[PDB]
């Protein structure tokens, strides 16, 4: 079984630098390029940079040259990627991708092997979210399903955790993916429908964690009373 | 560079149905064009090279043909597996080595209506100075929709964003949220907040709304 080992990914600054490693195992190293591609959150595959088998040729995207520089130690079956002057466009998950082919360089362009990526994240500031209710009123039926719920707001970076009632709540429940605001901070909202009866005899509490932060929160979530 | 173009983004299909996937290059690039497979949460996996040869176990259900500027992928008899995001890519001309955008396979079920729910902005957050009203389409396919902010009859553009739930992995319906930004003292010039939501599963379009102060 070949293995490809990337590691290295991590938070970095506005015009930092990240080396980023990739540990390989199982074929001869010596006798196939290498290649870096890349992946946005949410977005599709972008080729970075390639390395042929000897180590001497090497190619970049447009966008990479001159700030990035990819290399490889084959007597320790190692692939680098060396990130400078790091942009926001470069946060992406990293992808050491082996080339198919081995002794024919006018066949190679195909990856057959990936490794599990190594997450790089440009950041400006570690921020804990702001938690507010989203509270059911009698805008909803009280002989159908209500909604409630918890947005959780201006933190950086990805992940935040949401549970609700300590985990006993899980049904229904809906948490949106996070998106990137225009002040840079993430926000989302995890949401709930339950029946109507319930609001008044159930108690809703979303549990809230930030981990890069160390924020933890419990918001209580009430109907209003119009 | 070579633009790989990808259409349809999105594609409907049932097990047991047959896929056919579109894949469009700017140039030829003869038949050096690739495929991959991407799951949520994995690497992508090479499934078809030369633009008609199965990877090493590949299963033969895939297919690949094309030459030139036009190729296609084609799954004959889709598997539950099979539901994922595919990739194609030429390596005719490069570097670069450029990509297709991908397209998703979803899961068909039937049309569902949205359920429309509007949250304002919590007494604590306007202590703060910035209002959020939330809108929550729930539990609707297909994905499209469209959500409209009207604030005392004004339209609203510019101020809001949109969040949408991955295919729900029991009953394959989407569920979105729209979430309108205003300051304070803009969001306190006004009374009546309101979400119109249209989508296929409703006659006629739904709106919900609040009175600002009560």
């Amino acid at each position: 079984e070949v293995q490809l080992l990337e590691s290295g990914g991590g938070l970095v600054q506005p015009g930092g630098s990240l080396r980023l490693s990739c540990a390989v195992s199982g074929f001869t190293f010596s006798k196939y390029a290498m290649n870096w591609v890349r992946q946005a959150p949410g977005k599709g595959l972008e080729w970075v940079s390639h390395i042929s088998g000897s180590g001497i040729s090497t190619y970049y995207a447009d966008s990479v040259k001159g700030r990035f520089t990819i290399s490889r130690d084959t007597s320790k079956n190692m692939l680098y990627l060396q990130m400078n002057s790091l942009r926001a466009e470069d946060t992406a998950i990293y992808y050491c991708a082996k080339d198919a082919i081995s002794g024919q360089i006018w066949l190679q362009g195909t990856f057959d092997y990936w490794g599990q990526g190594t997450l790089v994240t440009v950041f400006n500031q570690i921020k804990g979210p702001s938690v507010f209710p989203l509270a059911p009123s009698s805008k909803s039926t009280s002989g159908g399903t209500a909604a409630l719920g918890c947005l959780v707001k201006d933190y950086f970076p990805e992940p935040v955790t949401v549970s609700w009632n300590s985990g006993a709540l899980t049904s229904g429940v809906h948490t949106f993916p996070a998106v990137l605001q225009s002040s840079g901070l993430y926000s989302l909202s995890s949401v709930v429908t339950v029946p109507s009866s319930s609001l008044g005899t159930q108690t809703y509490i979303c549990n809230v964690n930030h981990k890069p932060s160390n924020t933890k929160v419990d918001k209580k979530v009430e109907p209003k009373s119009c | 560079e070579i633009v790989m173009t990808q259409s349809p983004a999105t594609l409907s299909v049932s097990p047991g149905e047959r896929a056919t996937l579109s894949c469009r290059a700017s140039q030829s690039v003869s038949s050096n064009l690739a495929w991959y497979q991407q799951k949520p949460g994995q690497a992508p996996r090479l499934l078809i090279y030369g633009a008609s040869t199965r990877a090493t176990g590949i299963p033969p259900r895939f297919s690949g043909s094309g030459s030139g500027t036009e190729f296609s992928l084609t799954i004959s008899s889709l598997q539950s597996e099979d539901f994922a995001v595919y990739y194609c890519q030429q390596y005719n001309n490069w570097p670069p080595i450029t990509f297709g955008q991908g397209t998703r396979l979803e899961i068909k079920r039937t049309v569902a209506a949205p359920s429309v729910f509007i949250f304002p902005p919590s007494d604590e957050q306007l202590k703060s100075g910035t209002a959020s009203v939330v809108c929550l389409l729930n539990n609707f396919y297909p994905r499209e929709a469209k959500v409209q902010w009207k604030v005392d009859n004004a339209l609203q553009s510019g101020n809001s964003q949109e969040s949408v739930t991955e295919q729900d992995s029991k009953d394959s319906t989407y569920s979105l949220s729209s979430t309108l930004t205003l300051s304070k003292a803009d969001y306190e010039k006004h009374k009546v907040y309101a979400c119109e939501v249209t989508h296929q599963g409703l006659s006629s379009p739904v709106t919900k709304s609040f009175n600002r102060g009560e």
